[PDB]
RNA sequence: UCCGCGGCGCG
DNA sequence: CTCTGAATCTCTTCCGACGCGCCGCGGGACG
DNA sequence: CGTCCGATCTTCGGAAGAGATTCAGAG
């Protein structure tokens, strides 16, 4: 909904879906440049998490 | 005899308590940096928190 | 409608967290180890072949790596949601059903 | 009755008891356990009665 | 005076924007508690990509990963706690909490050559 | 303007 | 002796009327 | 003008259901 102002009438979905694509693409990118082992478990749990 | 109560004075006193506790983790925070006298007591004290 | 590709698997809450363990009861093992698995911090073996290890053998991170130093030639043991994907993946629903 | 349920004779032992019990996964230590058991029912910082 | 062994590198989740915080709260610990030599380095990965034009000019800050700092230490408790009493930073990982596991040398030195590959001849 | 939460009141 | 096993104890979870009206709130710290 | 998100509030029944225990029994 566009509130009058800078800002708008945002639930709660459309930031949960920004934070969730977020951590699915840095993964993405951490996986992709061959990140090490370590790092990309706790990522996919936090991904898990989220 | 188990039931009191309390009025505006003593929520100030919890709200401000609870204000000066986290500005004074800040402010030991930023004291850990001290050095010697080039520094003027208001930098380190935030009023945002309060 | 829409998608996103996850790049990596994950499990579904619902089938998870209910007071009946679908997945538990389904895999027939307590749904207390699962979480683990799922939330990475233990290992869950898979098929390990003719080792000392069983097929639903639940093991920690330090005797994961012991048992990797001793057998790893043909052991596997994966841990994740993948795991967990991966070990549903090599069941079969008749052989359980009559054996039970 | 209670002392007969007791799974500790020791302090220390009682100690690391207390300490994962409000904490779980946390590794027991003595000065760790003193220490939080100290905070909890004599440190002025957390614990206060009026 | 016997345990000399390849001292390790752990990793350290630490919240955003607060990176370059940490890496100099953890040296301001070292440097206070003066246990220098028990704690060595922190590693946290940069590179910078250069554009003249669009937005923001002529450097732009991007690393490989934000959300977790690599720190050299040792194996010990009083270590964990000093970790872990620094403020505005999470803690260690790990397969538990109590103990977490080093990591693979040889990503590591890959990791070494990536950034050097990366980070050269400045501007 | 449109969404959500809290408080109060009425039945 | 021992494994079983029915019973017992303990730990987690979803729940709590239905309409209406009024008002107040609706980030925030940082590169 | 955009980008990206760490400390402890603390005390209900009322069941329903699942998990952990136990001790007891024919022997």
């Amino acid at each position: 909904v566009p509130l009058d102002g800078g800002r708008f009438a945002t639930s709660d979905l459309n930031d949960l879906y920004r934070r969730v694509i977020n951590r699915n693409n840095r993964l993405k990118r951490l996986l992709d440049l061959a990140a090490p082992d370590i790092i990309v478990r706790n990522e996919k749990r936090m991904l898990q998490e989220a | 005899g188990n039931r009191r109560i309390r009025s505006v004075g003593e929520m100030a006193e919890n709200q401000f308590r609870v204000g000066l506790v986290r500005v004074e983790r800040a402010v030991k925070e930023r004291l850990s940096l001290g050095d010697l006298d080039t520094l003027m007591p208001q930098d380190m004290i935030n009023a945002k928190p309060i | 409608m829409g998608h996103i590709e996850l790049a990596s698997p994950t499990a579904h809450i619902w089938f998870l967290k209910s007071l009946p363990s679908r997945i538990g009861l389904l895999l027939d093992m307590p749904l207390r180890d699962i979480e683990r698995v799922l939330y990475f911090e233990s290992y869950v073996v898979i098929e390990g072949g003719m080792t000392n290890l069983e097929r639903q053998q639940i093991l920690t991170e330090e005797q994961y790596l012991d048992a990797l130093e001793e057998f790893g030639d043909e052991f596997d043991a994966k841990m994740g949601a993948e795991a967990i994907q991966a070990l549903l993946k090599s069941m079969d629903l008749e052989q359980e059903c009559e054996q039970l | 009755e209670t002392l007969r349920v007791d799974p500790t004779n020791d302090r220390l032992s009682a100690l690391v008891e207390i300490y994962r019990m409000m904490r779980p996964g946390e590794p027991p230590t003595r000065e760790a356990a003193e220490s939080l058991f100290e905070n909890l029912f004599f440190s002025e910082d957390r614990y206060d009665l009026s | 005076m016997s345990e000399a062994p390849k001292k390790r590198w752990y990793v350290v989740q630490a919240f955003s924007g607060f990176e370059g915080r940490v890496a100099t709260s953890l040296r301001e610990h070292i440097k206070l508690h003066n246990m220098e030599d028990l704690f060595g380095e922190v590693m946290v990965p940069t590179e910078e990509v250069v554009e003249i034009r669009g937005g923001q000019r002529r450097k732009s800050e991007r690393k490989f990963f934000p959300g977790y700092v690599l720190v050299q230490m040792v194996m010990n408790d009083a270590s964990w706690h000093l970790v872990r009493s620094v403020p505005r930073v999470m803690g260690f990982i790990g397969g538990t909490s109590d103990r977490p596991a080093p990591i693979s040398d040889k990503e590591v030195d890959a990791i070494m050559n990536r950034l050097q590959q990366v980070g050269d001849k400045p501007r």
